[PDB]
């Protein structure tokens, strides 16, 4: 038709008028049958039985200091500056990881040597304010900074938590083969 | 004269003025976790403004990511592909499963039922594995970019999402069984927090609370995306 | 190539309805069993009371 | 939120200067009357007359304001500050924002002439 | 006794408070040595962003702890 | 002299141990209800949990009355252990009015809840202590009234007289609804959480809590269920032993205490089992449950029992 | 730099499991957004508290919390 | 010297010892109410105290056969009408103002 105006084809659906709630006398069970559930706590014992079923099965719990939970290859933990095979630092002072960081953790000083190649005098990540987005891994064209999957590195001072170039080159030294394995397994999806 | 005494009832301060047991007026403070995330995103690009949205409302993080990466897409006049649409749909729905798995089993703890909180956590852990295998970190997946979705699924992930979806029906019916019929659960909650259908609107309420009161409205079916 | 896909036949349907198989007996049956076990208990108890009274007579 | 909080008033904007003067007058009376509560409440070191002379000298700061609507916002901000102070919402470290000159003398060499400014290049 | 039982009055105030509750979750229990995060002991744990408003509240909670 | 000081040594040391191993048992079984390991172990080294946290609990801060209420709460919780019998005629002190004593000490147990709210007072905390007190006395009523309707069949205030009367049939199986309402009144005396609004020196309340847990378990075990009684066992002995000897009295005292301890242990497990499954009460619901609905049933059961003893001859003789 | 966005304003709202969560972003035409506000869903849920929680008991002020679902990354933000 | 009395002498010593080890090892350093709260305890006493009027019958139930029965039945039946007084009058129930009184909106 034409609708009234102030009004559309979104009428109330067929059956949205819900029925009157039935009284005591339009009930299917007897009052004695209802009182057996009332006094003998019929559904209390049901929920008691459920938690007793959970008592007799084998728990989900795992030992932390001797087992680590299931992890992905694309997981992210402490940083590392990689190197080339035949020993070369691989960060070409290209300044992309500093320009993308949503918390401004990177600070790089760049200087050029006689050779014409480019490296960094001072590389720096403040880990009080790195937020683990992995954009710094995504931006570097030469794949020089990564996220090693280590998380067990909690420290006791903040000055330990300021990572300079030397600490991150050490982290790229230690984690290398698992790092290369994770990047090679990640590499089709990037 | 009625004399009401005041008490200092995540992080939340809440003033209660009590005349005996009854609350006569209530006044929630808020702001002790205001950290200025609305002003900071004006100084960051959109690619950098994306993690400011799993910072807020952290329990259901992919949906909060999605609302910004939809407002941006509408303002861009671009179009996420088809695989992108199904992929973001199902991650938003396991995000819904996670948020209700926290919210239901935390209302159950605040009321007092202590088993579903523990049971819920184990189920949640399986979902945080589903996030952990897709983005890097658990609990802060930036995985829906504004242009689309950040990278492709793993090789054998869709099979494990099916393997979880088979058992989850039974493990949900189990936690449901001891709360839905329970007299203490039903008694403590049948007449509490009632909201009329006209005042569900004037208060600006939405979602499960506007749908509590009888009004059929949801943005998934009304204005879909 | 290499990305994950669903199988060509599709997966089997999962259970998303409510599974509540009825496992309680009828309430009048439990009440009949309760009245029976009570009445047998009162039989034994009042029989013991009468026997203890006859022993008190003997003492 | 139907009901307001305790000492609040509906923010409403006068069209005349004399009505505003009456309202700021009643407002200074409210601060000055509630000044003995603040020393008990925020556990300050010092005397009630120093609270009262500060409330006075904070209304000395805006004595010669001409524009009506700037007096209006200044009244609304003062009533919000009274509202926070008379309850326990402010704490004792934000109540002492108001007294930075009283609590401690920072040390020697407050510069006065150009030379004392200039030896530490205007500080 | 202080070694074998360790009851941190947790200051979980943002995102990291749920990850702290994932210790209290059935996977990463730490039920065995004896850390229980469910809640006047001698350690607290600050976990999440400490705003301008809360720094007196944080210090006041830190003050009423045993020495 | 030496004959009885060794006896009270053995009993005090056993009850003091068992109350401490309950604090471990509750952590363990609630761990496996929720699929966690919980505490590492439970053995002879297993007390060193409950010992170690019972030590460290004495290292926190507190902020003449504060001295007295933990003390009287713990000694009220500890003196009620004589009057339970552990076997036939085995009591640490034999008294013909043991239920009157047990009842008077369930009456003495309320005072620490009053005097705990006075210490470090606020207005709202004082009101909360009032609410815990009033629920404690409210369920103490129905506790005492069912003690009456149990000793209606005995007509004696001695406890071994109850259990020897109980030899023919336990009182739990005729009066099964009474078992149900006693179990809930028993987790009502204590603050067990279906019934625990008003919770949600501390070492004494902590110890006396579990001591009241296992002691009201004992009060269930002798009057409703069989106290030390399991079966007749007249025939097995005539095949094993030839004559009364200290081995024979050992074996019978052993099986009697086993039959008592199995009642107490299953009931004690059921307390922790009803802890986990249910949320807690509004206080209005608590008082409403005690008075308006359960206690009219209690008057009704009270009227229907002597009339049933009346219809038959069946009055019990002292 | 980043990508650049056409100038304009939008309010895009979706259904978070907490409720309707919208975001209102205003684009300069540059690569930084000029202004962008979230509509946290729990903001109006906690704002609706003392219209709903009047005349209830005090433990009736606790069950009413967990279904207005306050996580407080939302309500302050 | 029987075996009953060392126990109730020896327990206050156990409490004093567990208290003195606490004094050795520790660290140191009106609102209006509702009528239901006062009434639960005030009214608890006449229901605790009929119980002790019921205590002498339960011991001597055999002697007073057929006659002390009816006296106790009448005693309880006089108490039940005061019980039904308090449950007819809704005495323990605590009320609040959460209803909007459900008055229909009247115009002009
Ligand atoms: C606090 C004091 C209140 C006294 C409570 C009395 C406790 C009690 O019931 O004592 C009963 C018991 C003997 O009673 P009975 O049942 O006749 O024993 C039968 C023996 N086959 O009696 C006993 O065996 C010993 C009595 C213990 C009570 C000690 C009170 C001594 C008071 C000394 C005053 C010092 C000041
Ligand atoms: C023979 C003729 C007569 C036939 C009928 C039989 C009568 C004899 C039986 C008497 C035994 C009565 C048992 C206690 C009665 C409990 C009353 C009840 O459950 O419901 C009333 C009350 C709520 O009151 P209302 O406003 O009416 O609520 C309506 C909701 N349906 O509910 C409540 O407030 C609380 C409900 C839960 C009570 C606390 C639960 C304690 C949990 C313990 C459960 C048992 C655990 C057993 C453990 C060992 C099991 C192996
Ligand atoms: C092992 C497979 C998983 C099993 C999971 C559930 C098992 C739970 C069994 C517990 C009992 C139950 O819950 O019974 C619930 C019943 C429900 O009866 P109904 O079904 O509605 O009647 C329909 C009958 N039909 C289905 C045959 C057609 O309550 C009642 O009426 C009466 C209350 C009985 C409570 C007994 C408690 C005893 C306390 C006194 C000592
Ligand atoms: C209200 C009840 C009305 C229904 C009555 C129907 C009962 C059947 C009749 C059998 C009588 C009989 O034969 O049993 C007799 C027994 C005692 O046996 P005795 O020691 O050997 O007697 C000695 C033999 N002389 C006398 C020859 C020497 O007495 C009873 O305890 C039976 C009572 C049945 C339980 C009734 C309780 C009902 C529940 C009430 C709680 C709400
Ligand atoms: S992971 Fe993120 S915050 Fe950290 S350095 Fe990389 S881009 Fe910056
Ligand atoms: S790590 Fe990458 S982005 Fe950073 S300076 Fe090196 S090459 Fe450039
Ligand atoms: S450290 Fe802050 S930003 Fe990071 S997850 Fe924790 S709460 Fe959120």
């Amino acid at each position: 038709n034409i609708y009234a105006g102030g009004s559309a084809a979104a009428a109330p659906p067929a059956g949205f008028r819900i029925h009157r709630p039935a009284t005591w006398e339009e009930s299917e069970e007897g009052a004695l049958s209802k009182a057996t559930k009332y006094f003998l706590l019929a559904e209390m014992f049901r929920g008691l039985y459920v938690v007793l079923e959970q008592f007799f099965r084998a728990p989900y719990t795992i030992y932390y200091p001797f087992e680590k939970g299931p992890v992905s290859p694309r997981f992210r933990g402490e940083h590392a500056l990689r190197r080339y095979p035949s020993g070369e630092e691989r960060c070409i002072a290209c300044k992309l990881c500093e320009a993308i960081c949503p918390a401004l953790a990177i600070t790089i000083d760049a200087e050029e040597r006689i050779d014409g190649s480019r490296r960094t005098t001072k590389y720096d990540i403040d880990m009080t304010k790195c937020i683990y987005c992995g954009y710094c891994q995504e931006s570097c064209p030469v794949d020089a900074i990564v996220e090693t999957p280590n998380v067990e590195y909690a420290t006791e001072t903040r000055e330990e938590l300021l990572y300079n170039k030397e600490k991150l080159l050490a982290n790229g030294d230690k984690w290398e083969l698992e790092l290369q394995y994770a990047l090679d397994a990640d590499a089709p999806y990037r | 004269r009625i004399r009401a005494f005041t008490i200092n009832f995540g992080v939340l301060r809440l003033i209660l003025e009590l005349s005996g047991e009854e609350i006569i007026r209530s006044d929630p403070h808020v702001g002790l976790l205001h950290r200025g995330t609305e002003k900071l995103i004006e100084y960051k690009t959109y690619m950098q403004a994306l993690p400011y949205f799993d910072r807020l409302d952290y329990v259901s993080m992919m949906t909060n990511e999605q609302v910004f990466s939809l407002a941006v897409e509408k303002l861009l006049n671009v179009e996420v592909p088809l695989r992108g649409k199904y992929i973001r749909t199902m991650f938003g729905e396991i995000t819904r499963v996670l948020n209700h798995l926290m919210s239901v089993c935390s209302h159950a703890m605040d009321v007092g039922a202590l088993t579903p909180f523990l049971w819920g956590f184990e189920e949640r852990e399986k979902l945080m594995e589903f996030y952990e295998r897709v983005s890097g970190a658990r609990l802060h997946a930036a995985y829906v970019r504004p242009g689309g979705v950040s990278q492709d699924l793993p090789a054998g992930l869709l099979d494990d999402i099916y393997m979880w979806a088979t058992q989850f029906g039974d493990r949900l019916d189990e936690i449901e069984e001891l709360l839905t019929d329970n007299r203490i659960w039903k008694l403590r909650t049948v007449n509490i927090g009632t909201v009329t259908a006209q005042d569900a609107l004037n208060l600006g309420l939405s979602g499960p609370m506007l749908r509590g009161s009888g009004i059929p409205f949801d943005i998934r079916k009304n204005a879909p995306y | 190539v290499g990305q994950d896909l669903p199988p060509v036949g599709g997966y089997e349907p999962v259970q998303w309805r409510r599974n509540l198989p009825a496992r309680g007996f009828r309430p009048l049956v439990y009440l009949a069993a309760l009245c029976g076990i009570c009445g047998y208990g009162f039989y034994r108890a009042l029989g013991g009371i009468q026997e203890r009274r006859e022993l008190k007579r003997e003492k | 939120a139907i009901i307001a909080t305790a000492f609040a008033e509906t923010v409403k904007f006068s069209g005349s200067k004399q009505e505003l003067q009456k309202r700021t007058l009643a407002l200074y009376r409210q601060f000055l009357r509630g000044a003995p509560t603040f020393a008990d409440l925020y556990e300050v070191q010092f005397s009630i007359p120093t609270i009262r002379t500060k409330i006075r000298q904070e209304f000395e700061r805006h004595r010669f304001v001409d524009d009506l609507s700037i007096q209006n916002v200044l009244y609304a901000k003062g009533h919000m500050e009274y509202q926070e102070c008379i309850n326990f919402w402010k704490q004792q470290a934000q109540f002492l924002k108001y007294f930075p000159e009283e609590d401690d003398i920072q040390g020697r060499h407050q510069p006065s002439n150009f030379v004392d400014k200039f030896l530490k290049n205007r500080a | 006794a202080r070694q074998g039982s360790f009851w941190p009055v947790t200051f979980g105030l943002a995102c990291c408070a749920v990850e702290m509750m994932h210790v209290s979750a059935p996977r990463y229990d730490q039920d065995r040595l004896g850390i229980i995060f469910r809640a006047q002991s001698d350690i607290m744990i600050v976990a999440g962003t400490l705003t301008n408003k809360m720094a007196p509240v944080l210090r006041q909670v830190y003050d009423q702890m045993p020495e | 002299m030496i004959i009885n000081i060794v006896e009270i040594l053995i009993f005090l040391v056993c009850v003091l141990f068992s109350v401490a191993y309950l604090t471990v048992a509750e952590r363990k079984t609630l761990a496996y209800m929720q699929r966690r390991l919980g505490p590492n172990f439970v053995g002879y080294y297993g007390l060193l949990q409950a010992f170690a946290d019972a030590v460290k609990l004495l290292l926190k801060e507190i902020v003449i009355i504060l001295v007295i209420s933990p003390l009287i709460t713990l000694i009220t919780a500890l003196i009620g252990w004589v009057v339970i019998p552990l076997g036939p005629g085995i009591t640490l002190g034999e008294l013909n009015l043991g239920i009157l004593f047990s009842l008077a000490i369930g009456s003495l147990g309320v005072f620490g809840s009053l005097l705990s709210g006075w210490s470090s007072n606020s207005k709202y905390s004082l009101l909360g202590s009032i609410r815990s007190t009033a629920q404690l006395i409210s369920y103490e009523l129905i506790l005492t009234s069912i003690f009456i309707i149990i000793i209606m069949f005995v007509s004696s205030l001695n406890i071994t007289t109850i259990i020897e009367t109980q030899r023919v049939v336990w009182y739990c199986i005729p009066l099964l609804p009474l078992l149900l309402i006693f179990f809930i009144a028993s987790v009502a005396e204590t603050a067990r959480p279906p019934f625990d609004l008003t919770e949600s020196p501390f070492v004494f309340f902590f110890l006396a809590e579990y001591s009241n847990i296992i002691l009201i378990s004992a009060f269930n075990g002798y009057l409703l269920l069989g106290g030390y009684l399991s079966f007749n066992y007249s025939y097995l002995f005539n095949i094993l032993f030839n004559d009364y000897s200290y081995v024979s009295f050992l074996f019978e005292g052993l099986i009697n205490s086993s039959a008592y301890a199995i009642k107490l242990v299953f009931l004690m497990f059921s307390f922790i089992w009803v802890r986990a499954a249910f949320p807690r009460f509004t206080y209005d619901n608590l008082i409403n449950f005690c008075w308006i609905i359960l206690l009219p049933l209690l008057f009704g059961i009270f009227l229907i029992i002597p009339s049933t003893l009346y219809i038959f001859d069946s009055f019990p003789t002292l | 730099k980043g990508y650049s966005v056409p100038p304009g304003e939008t309010y895009t709202a979706i259904e978070a499991p907490k409720g309707e969560m919208g975001v209102y972003v205003v684009s300069d035409g540059s690569e930084r957004p000029y202004k962008c506000k979230i509509r946290a869903p729990g903001f109006a849920h906690l704002g609706a508290f003392d219209h709903i929680a009047r005349g209830h008991f005090l433990p009736d002020a606790v069950a009413i919390i967990g279904t207005m679902d306050l996580v407080f990354g939302e309500v302050d933000r | 010297m029987n075996t009953f009395i060392i126990f109730i002498i020896l327990i206050p010593i156990v409490g004093f010892a567990l208290l003195a080890v606490n004094i050795l090892l520790a660290v140191y350093k009106r609102l209006a109410f509702n009528a239901a709260f006062i009434l639960v305890a005030i009214l608890f006493l006449p229901f605790d105290l009929e119980i002790s009027t019921l205590l002498p019958y339960v011991m001597s139930i055999y002697l007073v056969s057929n006659y002390g029965f009816t006296i106790v039945l009448l005693f309880l039946l006089i108490l039940i009408i005061g019980f039904v007084y308090e449950i007819n009058t809704n005495a323990l129930k605590i009320n609040k103002h959460n209803k909007p009184n459900t008055d229909s909106l009247i115009y002009k």
